[PDB]
């Protein structure tokens, strides 16, 4: 099918837009990913000393 | 050891996901091609049959 | 014989870019009166073509 | 780190040191000093012991 | 118009060599460049202006053919040549000064070229002298050499 | 008339990647339940009261409930005035439950009314029509009584030549200027319907809306790869403003070809190179959405109004990697980059 | 104007609302339709119009006509009614995609399913010689473009055919409303196609090449006057354009 311009032909981003099990389990790690970097960077944003002498 | 033993294991394993993944592809290009074939019949017979009735 | 060259390389170099320092002044004056004569016909132009 | 989310359930409470970061770029003799000099200086000093691979 | 040329800006004029300042001398081969394209821009003569027609298709007449009269008699100043001078003068007295390389190290040439009519005369016979030999290897005062 | 403006709005999704236009059409797609009323709603707010000139709004084969909540929140706002002779907007009619020979002739009795103040006067009028898909639909009913074979899916053969007749009117003259917003239904999500796939060559600003979008929270859902405009161009929006857009849609193309292999690898056996231009990716995403005005009874957050000085300056910034050191969440539903880091603060005490 | 010894060119913008203007003529004149309701007939409406553009001998006076329509396909799929009887007739296609537009390829021609069927016997002397090694190296790279994403431990070969195929590409793209010269393209293709740019960083590749092209323009505008004349290029000019792509190159970053 692909080998000639008729034939149908993937392009970029097509695991997502179909919606099935690997899409699924795209979204659910990049989730579980991005949670523990909103830990890191929330944990080490409360070290700054001018709030501290505040406290 | 332990290097060679899984660099060789993600070899074989990702050669077999390839393979699966098209014996899929295969099986799912006569179905794409029976079902664009019915639907350009079944939207030439609705265009007959409109101009039949009328 | 590296230092008597030596000598020689900074007066061939020096002569060459102080009349470089010549003409890329001479250029501008150039294109600065090629553009007044060709900006005073252009503010006639206008004339020419708003009373038609 | 395989070996310690796996093990994570039943053996949480056997665990001495873990080392993660190890795969990626190819192991080299130097990593080879930084655990075994890690497992003399923590405090347990034990008496026998093995190691379990894939030859 | 007036159009003079200008030398090779090849290998030299683009070596001007400052204190690490090949900024300064790459910025001088870019104006070069900038004001040849200018000049390809626009041609020596501007166009022509048609006066005949002028008087019929604008012939609501007085104020056209006054602005016509006083613009065709104008005359344009071009800009002074006054920063054109000082700019060339400081290459008259650096030019005086390069070739104080040519004037200084010419004897240090020519007495690093009797030094090498000396140093045939030194070395002589296989056997030939114990202080003759004391002029490139050195001696000095009282505990020089440690070893 | 050939001239070409910017009409500023305040919107950050859509000053950004697909800027409007001063007298020209303006088009609204998507499909049923992702929300063209509501931003269409939304232009009525902003544009409509700070413009000099009259307003005239055509409803076209719509809600009959949705006629009452505009003219109860048209009262109590001072446009529409019972009492005497200062009100700004005309209103016109034709719902979902008139008989099809009367859906399909409203929208010429809208830009009739908005032909007189751009022809017999000469003011600045705009014109907001929801629906127009209840156009085409409605004449493709009464088609098979007249006598006519069907085309394709299932309209009229008469179909392309009737819809470019009502849209040569609403044009921008030597004698005034119309602007227009109009929302078109995609019918069950498919772009290559044959009543949406031809009004593209009659609008200037398309902003396609999508389903995909707005199922992850991303509000107001506007696809960013999809919309276009006739004067995203440097040398009309200057050229600060177009290496910014052009900046943010590679860097989102370039999102999706990733997501494609950290559905088979994972998300930490990337690099490191790449698993900084998804984390710049997603506060993009993100920075796109925010909360409007007359959608306040649906989320009780706050109505945000960002300049367009300031939406330049926001995503010059998450590019360049001034923004690093802030979780994904600072820059949800927040008007200027100066809310976000105040909103990344009140996060951090609750630990 | 072929008819009397001159040239033309025709751009119909576009096709696919010709058949659709005549669809609706057909069926309101109670004419039996077929596939997509269009009539029996809509190959010979397309046929009789693109069969016009010919090239004339010396005999007749030697004229000429070129052709160059436009479809407007929807989501890509060139198998649709219209959109392949327009092929089968023409000679080859130009297949811009959406994708590629995107991700910063501007004019975004897909050279992979491009094709012309004239072949290499349309193009001038100096362009030939280059861009036929250009053909054959951007042919290697889209074989390996599936490597570049996840790629470190790969031969030197592998890496280096990676390597020239960026940076031929950024020598394709190109600005609105800018046409260029083919005397001035043939020296951008040739100061890649060489090898005189493995080592500039792939960000640089659209600077210098601004750059470059306002320098040969007013100072090496006597070696664009024997391109353009000649034809081909020679022995004397292959050396020639040798030591200014070098000369250029060796002084650059300021
Ligand atoms: N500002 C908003 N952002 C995102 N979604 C909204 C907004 N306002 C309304 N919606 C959602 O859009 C849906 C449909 O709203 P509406 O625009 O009235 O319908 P339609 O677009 O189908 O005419 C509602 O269910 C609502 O949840
Ligand atoms: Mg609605």
């Amino acid at each position: 099918s692909s080998d000639t311009p008729e034939g149908v032909r993937s392009g970029a981003g097509a695991v997502r837009d179909a919606g099935g099990a690997f899409g699924k389990k795209e979204q659910a790690d990049e989730e579980r990913y991005f949670r523990a970097r909103a830990r890191e960077q929330l944990a080490a944003l409360k070290k700054h000393h001018e709030n501290e002498i505040s406290h | 050891e332990s290097t060679t033993s899984e660099q060789s294991a993600r070899m074989t394993a990702m050669d077999n996901a390839s393979k699966n993944a098209s014996e899929m592809i295969d099986k799912l290009t006569l179905t794409f091609n029976r079902t664009r074939q019915a639907v350009i019949t079944k939207e030439l017979i609705e265009i007959i049959s409109g101009a039949a009735a009328l | 014989i590296d230092l008597e060259k030596s000598q020689q390389a900074l007066v061939q170099k020096r002569h060459y870019l102080f009349d470089v320092q010549r003409n890329n002044i001479a250029m501008a004056l150039e294109v600065t009166y090629r553009e007044r004569l060709h900006r005073v016909y252009k503010e006639i132009k206008n004339r020419l073509d708003y009373h038609i | 780190d395989k070996i310690r989310g796996i093990l994570h359930r039943t053996h949480s409470d056997q665990f001495l040191v873990t080392f993660k970061e190890v795969g990626r770029k190819p192991p080299t003799f130097g990593d080879a000093s930084v655990i075994a000099l890690e497992l003399l200086n923590s405090g347990y000093e034990f008496d026998e012991g093995s190691i379990i691979f894939n030859r | 118009r007036k159009l003079a040329l200008k030398a090779i800006d090849w290998v030299a004029f683009g070596e001007i060599i400052p204190r690490n300042q090949k900024a300064i001398a790459n910025s001088l081969k870019s104006w070069n460049e900038t004001l040849s394209t200018r000049l390809a821009a626009l041609p020596e003569k501007p166009p022509a202006i048609d006066w005949a027609y002028y008087k019929a298709t604008v012939a609501k007449a007085g104020l056209v053919d006054d602005f016509e009269k006083k613009f065709n008699a104008l005359k344009v100043p071009v800009p002074e040549d006054k920063y054109t001078a000082l700019v060339d003068a400081e290459e008259q007295e650096d030019v005086k000064r390069c070739a104080e390389f040519l004037s200084l190290s010419k004897a240090r040439i020519e007495a690093y070229e009797k030094e090498l009519e000396k140093m045939k005369n030194i070395i002589p016979f296989d056997q030939m002298t114990i202080e003759d030999l004391n002029e490139v290897f050195p001696e000095t005062k009282l505990d020089k050499k440690k070893y | 008339s050939v001239e070409q403006e910017i009409l500023v709005t305040g919107i950050k999704v859509v000053d950004l990647l697909a800027p409007y236009a001063k007298g020209g059409k303006i088009g609204l797609f998507g499909g049923a339940g992702v929300g063209k009323t509501v931003l269409i709603m939304e232009l009525i707010n902003n544009v409509a009261k700070a413009h000099g000139g009259y307003s005239v709004f055509a409803g076209v084969g719509e809600r009959t409930r949705e006629g009452n909540d505009l003219y109860h929140e048209m009262i109590e706002s001072g446009v529409i005035n019972l009492k005497d002779a200062t009100s700004k907007v005309a209103l016109v009619y034709g719902q979902m439950n008139e008989p099809p020979g009367a859906r399909a002739r409203v929208a010429l009795t809208g830009l009739t009314v908005a032909e007189y103040f751009r022809d017999q006067e000469g003011q600045d009028v705009l014109l907001f029509i929801d629906n127009i898909f209840r156009f085409t639909q409605a004449g493709s009913e009464v088609s098979a009584l007249l006598g006519r074979i069907p085309s394709a899916v299932g309209y009229q053969p008469t179909l392309a030549t009737d819809m470019g007749t009502m849209q040569e009117r609403i044009t921008t003259t030597k004698k005034g200027s119309i602007t227009s917003v109009q929302a078109i239904y995609v019918p069950a999500d498919d772009l290559t319907d044959p009543a949406p796939a031809t009004t593209f060559a009659h609008l200037d600003a398309t902003t396609v809306l999508s389903r995909a979008i707005a199922e992850l929270g991303i509000y107001p859902a506007v696809d960013p790869l999809d919309s276009t405009s006739r004067i995203m161009d440097p040398n009309i929006v200057g050229s600060e403003h177009y290496d910014v857009a052009r900046g943010v849609q590679k860097i989102l193309q370039d999102y999706k070809s990733l997501q494609d292999i950290i559905a088979i690898l994972g998300m930490d056996e990337l690099s490191e190179e790449d698993k900084l231009t998804v984390s710049r990716a997603r506060k993009i995403q993100r920075f796109l959405s925010q909360p409007f005005q007359v959608a306040e009874v649906f989320t009780g957050h706050l109505g945000k109004l960002v300049p367009l000085k300031e939406t330049i300056k926001g995503f010059q910034q998450i590019l360049a990697g001034e923004y690093d050191h802030l979780p994904e969440q600072a820059f949800y539903m927040v008007g200027p980059i100066e809310e976000a880091v105040a909103k990344a603060d009140k996060l951090a005490e609750e630990h | 104007f072929r008819d009397n010894g001159k040239h033309a060119l025709i751009i119909y913008d576009d096709l696919s609302k010709q058949a659709v203007a005549y669809r609706q003529m057909s069926l309101l004149l109670r004419r039996p339709p077929g596939r997509e309701a269009y009539p029996g007939d809509v190959f010979y409406l397309h046929s009789r119009l693109l069969e016009r553009a010919a090239k004339m001998n010396d005999a007749f006076g030697g004229g000429s006509l070129t052709a160059l329509p436009v479809i407007e396909t929807q989501a890509g799929d060139v198998s649709a009614y219209i959109p392949t009887n327009v092929i089968s007739i023409t000679d080859g296609q130009i297949f811009l995609e959406t994708e590629l537009f995107y991700k910063g390829i501007r004019p975004a021609i897909n050279v992979g399913l491009s094709v012309s069927r004239v072949g290499s016997a349309a193009q001038t002397r100096a362009m030939k010689q280059v861009a036929g090694t250009m053909k054959l190296e951007l042919a290697q790279y889209r074989e390996v473009a599936a490597f570049a994403q996840f790629g470190s431990d790969l031969d030197a070969a592998t890496q280096q055919l990676l390597s020239r195929g960026v940076r031929l590409t950024e020598l394709l793209k190109q600005g609105q409303y800018a046409p260029m010269a083919i005397e001035e393209q043939v020296a951008v293709i040739y100061a890649g196609v060489r090898g005189y740019l493995d080592k500039l960083e792939p960000s640089k590749i659209t600077k210098f090449e601004n750059a470059f092209l306002s320098h040969v323009i007013s100072q090496h505008q006597a070696l664009l006057g024997k391109i353009r004349a000649d034809g081909k290029i020679s022995e004397e000019t292959d050396a020639k354009l040798k030591e200014i792509v070098t000369n250029f190159l060796a002084g650059f970053e300021a």
